[PDB]
RNA sequence: AAGAACCUUACCUGGUCUUGACAUCCACGGAAGUUUUCAGAGAUGAGAAUGUGCCUUCGGGAACCGUGAGACAGGUGCUGCAUGGCUGUCGUCAGCUCGUGUUGUGAAAUGUUGGGUUAAGUCCCGCAACGAGCGCAACCCUUAUCCUUUGUUGCCAGCGGUCCGGCCGGGAACUCAAAGGAGACUGCCAGUGAUAAACUGGAGGAAGGUGGGGAUGACGUCAAGUCAUCAUGGCCCUUACGACCAGGGCUACACACGUGCUACAAUGGCGCAUACAAAGAGAAGCGACCUCGCGAGAGCAAGCGGACCUCAUAAAGUGCGUCGUAGUCCGGAUUGGAGUCUGCAACUCGACUCCAUGAAGUCGGAAUCGCUAGUAAUCGUGGAUCAGAAUGCCACGGUGAAUAC
């Protein structure tokens, strides 16, 4: 990063709906390479949110992303002498791949019975915005509003 | 490498021919399910020295015990030197 | 380039070839066929080839200069004043001394 | 007639054959769901035959051997792509355009001396 | 009926012995299925360098054993016979059985 | 210690093997024993003759052995008196039938082991290793060799402190694979102890 | 150290030898060799039968074995601050130099600096510099596409019937094997750029900008490592610092650190069924099949110096069922009993098998490491060393990410 700007890697759709933010948030998800066990663990959270949300599948999981994603975020510029934690606006790719790698982390946090049940717990508190992934997004918010009077 | 260690492995590799692989059946004709008596057992008062499981391979040109390669009877570092020069056939620094 | 192996191998090479041999011409052309060290030199400015100049005073070969008011006489054994930056005057000077050199031995 | 093309991917090679027949799919004397239709990389025997829309107007007969589940189902990927090809050039430029037509060379990286494994380098401390 | 095969360290000269036999049986006789490449056989070596410790300096050497094989379908008489006394081998082995 | 073998490194691509027999792998570690066997019997017994290697093959349980040497007559001797007793030898100690051939050296002096050895007798002589060192590179340059390199190591001139002293003329593109180069050595055994001695003669690109 | 039970092995305790375990020379005596007994831990002594194989103007000779004296042999004994050779390292970093010329009284400088550019002292332009060398790049191996050739032990698209097995007629297509060729060169287009070098993008193409990986390590630095692989100057021992033997030790154990393996579980454990690899080794060897044993294994015994036979069923994966968050059907340490095999010999001190037992451990303080793609992570397979003894090392493939503003 610091001589060659970079091309980006393309990846496949997902194989049930054809959405390639769902293939992202598979490969997220995805522990030690074994895909198709995420790929069982995710349609069988999404298909149960379904059931309880009505709405759709794709429809239902976007809602949720919306809750979690931000917007802005801090980071260290001490340029001065001193470090400053100046906020900073959040690229649309850079959103979507923190809310996902937050849900995940949430789930992973929570105690229930199956990974599948604990995911879509997780990602249907995200919905109405009341689970620890999007408490940490309020935290990130928070922090940087905190941090407005440095740009 | 101490003269007396490479002497020790000749005279081991000429006992090992002259008692056993003759007297290798002692511990094979007998020693299996004939139907026994200890007597084959007991007569083991060979010279300790002639079992083949008691030589050291070591390498053909310098004698140390470590380091041995099977297919050239030399030592790592004395293989490295003759492919170096030619001497062994065919053989040339690998990359794949 | 005439009649060697310049057509063989690849283009790339050739055209290397063809570039570096316009580059040796150009520094170094006519001075290719005198096969020796000079024994006189007719200089254009003094100042502007004081390398050239040095050089002859070293070798003690003599030297022919056309020197401006800027230039710094004392290194030719023949300093001639005048204008050496307008065109008119440089071919006065080169026709002139080309006519007198044209009279070789006869 | 027939019409044929080879794939290769990581370790595999399959071996297709074309026929302008029913929609019917055979891998090995087996089914594709048989064989991998129901598990890992279902569609990407399917994906060059969804573009250039021929999904039931032709029939595939083949046979591979070598690599794994994903690696297969790329290499037959790859011959489907070079067969259709043979049966009608013009499809090549969206072919081309999906990027079905080149062939992946990604084989696994040898290891070397002093790493663990390729470049994975054994843990280091200084004092 | 009567099968030959060849091995050598180098394929250059694998290939010359394998040319001069196939020929020679061609003169003396007729068919020949033709040379075969068959697998080569690839045996590697790694050994440490440094007469002391130094474990990750070591080099790898590899020895290629290349192979042919020719067989000839029905001798004329007139060829095996001549399939012998032809060696001009210096590093070729030669297993002249079936 | 960081530079590759010149000869090794270039063993498949334009220098040749020193022997060019095959075996299985039961015979291949006695070849190789016999094959060191009688080269360093016979390298004693030529040590005056310039001997500059030594090719063994072995045809159809059999062994040739080929001397590269620059004074042949005295390898070859009176009719065969001396080359015959070579062979009785040899094949005494490679224990089957042996053959042998001798091929003389244009031009010893663009051999590097006639020009390492010639320097390692000098040095033992006591002649000054700089004027021997001079005296390889200028004359191996005379008769084309378009890049003689030379280099000794140790105790030079018997000092309490060891020193390397190469030098080089010409081109030795060690780099280049499809270079010839003809790399070797020798060692002096001087009264204050071991000097050693390498060169590289670089010739022709293919 | 690519593999310490004995050996290896040097180290220790005892028991032993002195021209010697190893080599040349001299004289003498005797073929060599083989089967047995006693004492001894053994080294070694004491014996007995057996055999007596090639030469000869015979103070005698050839391989071999014993005796005696000497020159000698022997040393893993010290010095890597006397050395050769080999190796690590800065660092695969882009630098390091020379001839001639010129400048300076001189140490030195210039070139090698400057404007652009590159992965690069890479290239162009300028320039008191003009050229050259070692380095960079290329030539080498391997991988990615295609073509010709050859076609068994490899293959089976089209034809025949088949025990439904490429199995057997057959076919030379295809995969493959391995020899020889083609291909990639900023070569072509557009734009920028001093019009130069070059750069950005596009087309085509399997591959695009040194496509991926490897080998390749400049002048030198660290009096870096190695006198124990080997060689070698000097020094030192010589009935001993040399040599032989048995047993022990290198495996100890209040402790501290480095590198690893297995876990703390439900993206999982267990039971049943089932799919898909690559690369290697094999004759004092690999060892089908069948029978026996719960098992490690045992007996009999094909084939294979091996595209043929054997090692040799890949595992993660996928379908069912169960466990339901517990120190548990997690974890497997430790220990008791009973065994297999290798080996003269498993006490110190081997590997594995069966039954039982079932520690710590519930994600780890300060701190700290690896990795930019078929990579990390995880899952199996093989080989060297080797009688036996890998969680180490060296290789092979399966699944396969996240992120570089
Ligand atoms: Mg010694
Ligand atoms: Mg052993
Ligand atoms: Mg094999
Ligand atoms: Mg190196
Ligand atoms: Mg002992
Ligand atoms: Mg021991
Ligand atoms: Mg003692
Ligand atoms: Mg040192
Ligand atoms: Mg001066
Ligand atoms: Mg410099
Ligand atoms: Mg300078
Ligand atoms: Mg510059
Ligand atoms: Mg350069
Ligand atoms: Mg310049
Ligand atoms: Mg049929
Ligand atoms: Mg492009
Ligand atoms: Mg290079
Ligand atoms: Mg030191
Ligand atoms: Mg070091
Ligand atoms: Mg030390
Ligand atoms: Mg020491
Ligand atoms: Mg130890
Ligand atoms: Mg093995
Ligand atoms: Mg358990
Ligand atoms: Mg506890
Ligand atoms: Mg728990
Ligand atoms: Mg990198
Ligand atoms: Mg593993
Ligand atoms: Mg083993
Ligand atoms: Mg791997």
């Amino acid at each position: 990063p610091r001589r060659r700007v970079i091309g980006q890697r393309k990846i496949l759709p997902d194989p049930k709906f054809g959405s390639e933010l769902l293939a992202k948030f598979v490969n997220i998800l995805m522990v030690d390479g074994k895909k198709s066990t995420a790929e069982s663990i995710v349609y069988s959270a999404l298909e149960t949110l379904a059931q309880r949300s009505g709405k759709s599948e794709l429809e239902a999981f976007e809602v949720a992303l919306e809750n979690v994603r931000p917007t802005v975020e801090v980071k260290s510029r001490r340029v001065g002498g001193s470090t400053y934690q100046v906020p900073v606006e959040v690229r649309p790719v850079r959103r979507n791949a923190l809310a996902m790698r937050w849900i995940v982390e949430a789930a992973r946090k929570r105690g229930d019975k199956s990974m599948a049940l604990r995911l879509a717990n997780e990602l249907s508190d995200a919905a109405e915005n009341k689970g620890t992934a999007v408490k940490k997004r309020e935290d990130v918010h928070r922090m940087a509003e905190a941090n407005k009077a440095f740009a | 490498a101490k003269q007396s260690m490479k002497a020790r492995e000749v005279k081991r590799v000429a006992l090992a021919d002259k008692y056993f692989a003759k007297r290798a059946e002692l511990k094979a004709i007998i020693s299996d399910v004939n139907a026994r008596w200890n007597a084959v057992l007991k007569l083991q008062t060979l010279p300790r020295d002639s079992s083949p499981s008691r030589q050291r391979n070591r390498c053909r040109q310098t004698g140390r015990p470590h380091g041995f390669l099977r297919k050239f009877g030399l030592s790592r570092i004395k293989v490295r030197e003759a492919a170096m020069r030619g001497e062994i056939p065919g053989l040339k620094k690998a990359s794949w | 380039s005439q009649d060697g192996t310049f057509d063989k191998l690849t283009k790339k090479e050739a055209l290397m070839r063809t570039r570096e041999l316009e580059k040796l011409e150009n520094s170094l052309g006519g001075i290719k066929d005198m096969g020796g060290l000079p024994d006189a030199l007719f200089v254009i400015d003094a100042d502007h080839e004081h390398i050239a100049i040095k050089e002859a005073n070293n070798l003690g070969i003599p030297v022919f200069a056309i020197v401006d008011t800027n230039s710094d006489p004392d290194g030719v054994d023949f300093v001639i004043p005048g204008n050496d930056d307008a065109i008119r005057a440089v071919t006065l000077y080169l026709g002139a001394v080309a006519a007198t050199v044209r009279e070789g031995r006869s | 007639n027939q019409y044929y093309g080879t794939g290769r991917r990581k370790s595999s090679a399959a071996r297709v054959f074309i026929k302008p027949g029913n929609g019917k799919i055979v891998i090995n004397q087996r089914s594709l769901e048989q064989y991998f239709g129901r598990e890992t990389a279902r569609m990407v025997v399917r994906q060059p035959l969804e573009l250039v829309d021929m999904v039931e107007k032709l029939d595939l007969y083949i046979t591979v051997k070598g690599g794994g589940i994903s690696g297969q189902a790329g290499a037959i990927r790859h011959g489907i792509t070079r067969a259709l090809m043979e049966y009608d050039e013009s499809l090549r430029s969206e072919l081309r355009k999906a990027g079905f037509v080149t062939r992946d060379a990604r084989q696994v990286e040898r290891k070397k001396v002093g790493l663990r494994k390729a470049r994975r380098r054994p843990q280091f401390s200084k004092r | 009926r009567i099968r030959i095969r060849l091995k050598a360290f180098d394929h250059r000269l694998i290939d010359q012995a394998t040319a001069e036999i196939v020929e020679t049986a061609k003169r003396t006789g007729a068919q020949v299925r033709g040379p075969i490449p068959l697998p080569t056989r690839k045996e590697r070596f790694t050994v440490l360098i440094s007469p002391h410790v130094n474990k990750d300096a070591r080099d790898q050497y590899e020895i290629r054993t290349h192979l042919r094989l020719v067989d000839i379908v029905e001798p004329t008489e007139k060829t095996v016979d001549a399939l012998m006394r032809l060696d001009l081998a210096a590093g070729v082995d030669v297993q002249i059985s079936l | 210690g960081q530079k590759v073998h010149p000869n090794g490194i270039r063993l498949g691509i334009v220098k040749p093997w020193n022997s060019t027999w095959f075996a299985n792998t039961k015979e291949f570690a006695d070849n190789l024993d016999s094959d060191f066997k009688v080269r360093q019997y016979l390298t004693k017994e030529l040590a005056k003759a310039s001997v500059s290697r030594i090719v063994i093959e072995r045809p159809a349980k059999s062994i040739r052995v080929t001397i590269h040497t620059a004074r042949p007559g005295i390898v070859i001797g009176k009719k065969g008196e001396d080359v015959e007793k070579l062979r009785k030898v040899v094949a005494d100690i490679a224990g089957v039938p042996a053959q042998i051939n001798i091929a003389e050296v244009r031009k010893p002096e663009l051999d590097a082991k006639l020009v390492a050895d010639s320097i390692t007798s000098q040095l033992e002589r006591r002649v000054m290793f700089r004027r021997a060192m001079k005296r390889a590179v200028q004359n191996a340059m005379r008769l084309g060799a378009k890049g003689i390199k030379v280099e000794v190591s140790g105790r030079l001139g018997g000092a309490e402190i060891a020193r390397t002293e190469w030098y080089r003329e010409g081109r030795v593109p060690l780099h280049t694979l499809r270079a010839d180069i003809d790399y070797n050595t020798s060692e002096a055994h001087t009264t204050y102890g071991v000097i050693g001695v390498k060169v590289w003669i670089f010739k022709g690109e293919i």
